[PDB]
């Protein structure tokens, strides 16, 4: 069930980054989107590593997004989808013009860019969100 | 029924001998092979 | 650039080695780049060579990385050099008579 | 073609030896989709 | 690896006899089976052998017509049938074999009839056979 | 009816080399292989020489073999009184189509 | 420790004749991926 919205984020990139943060509220939405035959004595033990096998799956696309929203959750916001929070953005971090952000590049792009920086964002979401509590 | 998404405007850098499943397809073929021809006698060099 | 001497039809084995122990693809060329000897997976092959016939390798070796070539009837003609291409290390190993 | 019992193995290093051929018939109906080359460089055609 | 025979066997002449000869291993694909004898007193010959991986069998040209070799190998048992028993067969039989597997190691194309029996070294216990 | 000319016993005193021969022609011998087997009188026989010059896991290094032309030789040198047995050199003859056996040699202690 | 001796072995199973008849075999992707 889940893992089909794991996959439809997919669907914005090659986009520029202001529409696909766009196109990501309608995706908002679309992220809202049996075996009863007669087994015999060998197929009852070999429909079921069938079953155990794909609710090995769903499971597992439920257990990684409770994972996402333990994370987004420490860093102030859970279930928002947009999300900004109190902390200043640093200079350091590939300064560009906002409008040589949002309108040429796509979000591809952003991996190449700050991910020499992405850890120390991610400590700072958490010291600001323990700072104000 | 199976999930596919057509990507817009975007470009990808792959390369085909590089593929690391493709050594996942030639390990699940051994592992095949092994468990479904079953042979009268192997020889295999063991080299200690 | 190492040297090999034989003196006529013995088996001379000159060897590259790679450090893997896992039977990784090779091969053996010569001066004018046309193939001596390959491997192709798990099996052997030759290439139109005019050692096509005589040319030889130890197949138990590969699974410890040690690939050798053995020519059987060393002739004059042979005297050259040879190349052995594991995935990088072109080894050149020249041989007279 | 021939039929070998007496095979190098494609797995690992090794031979293998199998049992001998069914006695009925054997048919093969398989669609050719790819070759495998390799050329010998010389000094041309 | 051990082989165990069938038991002992008293007759008259002219009537068929039978030995069995189990083995202990896995598969009768791996060993090429032979069958000799030994009249009391005196030395030894080669009646029959066969090989199921192959599926080839061997006779000795003394022992044409009278022998033949058939090999179950769901049960691994080499059978012998004698036919046409007469007074020279007062003997104690021997069912040996030897391992096949030394053959990978030959020029392709090996050969389909020919004879792998050599320095077999896994003599059952034997089976004495008595004609009257 | 023996094929091979093996002689019928070969006799020296104990802890002394000994022959025996085992002669063919050229499609048992002179094209393949030949072996040796011992056998106790009333038990089973026993391989002792395979492959011309060879010697199983559980057979002392004093049993030895050649294939010289058309016959060959095994040779027990040293010999201890343990041995009283008889020996059958057994080869595949090409022409008859059959393994062929010899007529059996029983070595004596003396 | 160059001529080092390889003991080729020689394992032997029971050998039946069977049945091979290829079946296409697709490769999925786990839940993430
Ligand atoms: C590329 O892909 C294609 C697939 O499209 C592969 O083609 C396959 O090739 C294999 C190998 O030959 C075929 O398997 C064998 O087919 C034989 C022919 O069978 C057909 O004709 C007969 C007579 O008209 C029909 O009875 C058959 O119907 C059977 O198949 C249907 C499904 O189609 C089943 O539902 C039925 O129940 C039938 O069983 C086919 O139409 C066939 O003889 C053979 O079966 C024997 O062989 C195997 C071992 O090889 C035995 O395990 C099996 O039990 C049978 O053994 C009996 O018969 C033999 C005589 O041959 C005796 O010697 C035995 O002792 C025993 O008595 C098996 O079915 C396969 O059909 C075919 N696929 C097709 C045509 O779609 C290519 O191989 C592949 N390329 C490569 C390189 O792999």
């Amino acid at each position: 069930g889940i893992g089909a919205v794991f996959l439809g984020f997919l669907g914005a990139a090659g986009s520029t980054m202001g529409a696909a943060s766009m196109t990501l509220t309608v995706q908002a939405r679309n992220l809202l989107s049996l075996l009863r035959a007669p087994e015999a004595q060998q197929h009852l033990l070999k429909l079921t590593v069938w079953g155990i096998k794909q609710l090995q799956a769903r499971v597992l696309a439920v257990e990684r997004y409770l994972r996402d929203q333990q994370l987004l959750g420490i860093w102030g916001c859970s279930g928002k989808l947009i999300c900004c929070t109190n902390v200043p953005w640093n200079s350091s971090w590939s300064n560009r013009n906002l409008s040589e952000i949002w309108d040429n590049m796509t979000w591809l792009q952003w991996d190449k860019e700050i991910s020499n920086y992405t850890q120390i964002i991610y400590g700072l979401l958490e010291e600001s969100q323990n700072q104000q509590e | 029924n199976p999930q596919e998404i057509h990507l817009e405007n975007v470009t990808e850098e792959f390369n085909m001998w590089k593929n690391n499943m493709v050594e996942q397809m030639h390990t699940d073929i051994i592992s095949l092979w092994d468990q479904s021809l079953k042979p009268c006698v192997k020889l295999t060099p063991l080299c200690v | 650039k190492k040297v090999v001497l034989g003196k006529k039809g013995d088996t001379v084995e000159l060897t590259c080695t790679a450090s893997q122990k896992k039977s990784i693809q090779f091969h053996w060329k010569n001066s004018n780049q046309i193939k001596i000897l390959g491997n192709q997976g798990s099996f052997l092959t030759k290439g139109p060579s005019k050692l096509n016939d005589r040319a030889d390798s130890r197949r138990s070796l590969w699974d410890q990385g040690n690939f050798p070539l053995i020519i059987k009837n060393l002739k004059i003609e042979d005297s050259d050099t040879y190349i052995c291409e594991v995935e990088d290390q072109k080894e050149e190993v020249q041989l007279l008579v | 073609c021939r039929i070998k019992q007496i095979i190098n193995m494609w797995q690992r290093i090794g031979q293998a030896m199998y049992a001998p051929p069914i006695q009925g018939v054997i048919r093969c109906v398989s669609n050719i989709t790819g070759l495998i080359l390799t050329r010998d460089g010389g000094s041309t055609t | 690896v051990q082989l165990v025979q069938s038991g002992a066997e008293v007759n008259k002449p002219g009537s068929s006899v039978k030995v069995s000869c189990q083995a202990s291993g896995a598969t009768l694909n791996s060993h090429a089976f032979s069958w000799v004898r030994q009249a009391p007193g005196q030395g030894l010959e080669w009646m029959a052998g066969i090989i199921p991986i192959f599926g080839s069998s061997h006779y000795a040209q003394k022992f044409r017509g009278r022998v033949t070799i058939s090999a179950d190998e769901s049960t691994r048992t080499v059978y012998l049938h004698l036919r046409g028993l007469r007074s020279d067969d007062t003997a104690v039989y021997y069912c040996a074999s030897n391992s096949i597997a030394g053959v990978a190691a030959a020029g392709d194309y090996a050969d389909y009839d020919g004879g792998y029996y050599y320095d077999m070294d896994v003599w059952g216990q034997g089976t004495t056979v008595t004609v009257s | 009816q023996s094929i091979l000319t093996q002689p019928p016993s070969v006799s020296a005193a104990p802890g002394q080399k000994v022959t025996i021969s085992c002669s063919g022609s050229s499609s048992n011998i002179g094209n393949n292989d030949v072996s040796w087997y011992q056998q106790f009188p009333g038990t089973v026989p026993k391989l002792v020489i395979y492959e011309n010059n060879e010697r199983p896991s559980g057979i002392p290094d004093r049993f030895s073999g050649s294939k010289s032309g058309t016959s060959a030789t095994l040779g027990i040198t040293g010999l201890q009184t343990g041995d009283e047995a008889d020996y059958y050199c057994g080869t595949w003859d090409s022409s008859l189509s059959a393994v062929v056996f010899g007529g059996g040699s029983k070595v004596t202690v003396l | 420790y160059r001529l080092i001796n390889c003991n080729t072995s020689a394992i032997t199973q029971a050998c039946p004749k069977v049945s091979f008849e290829p079946i296409p075999i697709h490769y999925c992707a786990p839940a993430g991926f």
